[PDB]
Parts: C-alpha cells; structure tokens; sequence
C-alpha cells in the first residue's frame, strides 16, 4: 500500500492485527517483526483549478 | 477456534460480555461430538 504511517493511540487487542475504516479498508497494521501498531493514512491529494 | 471470556457475576445472567478470540489452531480433522472433562479427587479413606 502507499500511505503514510503514523503512531497510534487505538487500543488494540493482542490478537487484533489490521485495523478498519467504515469501507472495510486497512486503516492501521501491527508488524510482526515489532509489535507496534503503525496508523495508515492515505497521502496528501487534491484536485488542481487553473 | 477457540473464544474464551471471565465476567464477574453477582439462570444465566443479562446484559452483553463478548467472548474474545483465544486460539485459532490448524487441526484440520472431522469433529462431530465432544465431552466435557471434569476432575476427580481421591478419597484416601
Ligand atoms: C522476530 O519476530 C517475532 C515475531 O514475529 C518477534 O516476537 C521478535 O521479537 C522478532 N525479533 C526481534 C529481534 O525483534
């Protein structure tokens, strides 16, 4: 995915892994390596007037 | 799978306590009935 990762301050459970929005979407992801949950937010866009 | 949860109680009672995920484990075998274990004490008497 391309997104920016961020801390997070959702309570996840131990056995939780992803996190989801209301469209069912990967919001936040735990590693297996560390076990930290790392928020997903989609990159900055925005439609360009002329 | 295995869903486990403790909830402390004052029929079985109301209110809602979600059962959370325990144990998911690769078994992979046909499993049709089951038995409950219990434990026995010796007498020693
Ligand atoms: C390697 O991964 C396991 C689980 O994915 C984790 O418990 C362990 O801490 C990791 N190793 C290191 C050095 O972080």
């Amino acid at each position: 995915g391309t997104g920016v990762l961020t801390e997070s301050n959702k309570k996840f459970l131990p056995f939780q892994q992803f996190g989801r929005d209301i469209a069912d979407t990967t919001d936040a992801v735990r590693d297996p390596q560390t076990l930290e949950i790392l928020d997903i937010t989609p990159c900055s866009f925005g439609g360009v007037s002329v | 799978k295995i869903y486990s949860k403790h909830t402390p109680i004052n029929d079985l009672p109301q209110g809602f306590s979600a059962l959370e995920p325990l144990v998911d484990l690769p078994i992979g075998i046909n499993i049709t009935r089951f038995q409950t274990l219990l434990a026995l004490h010796r007498s020693y008497l």
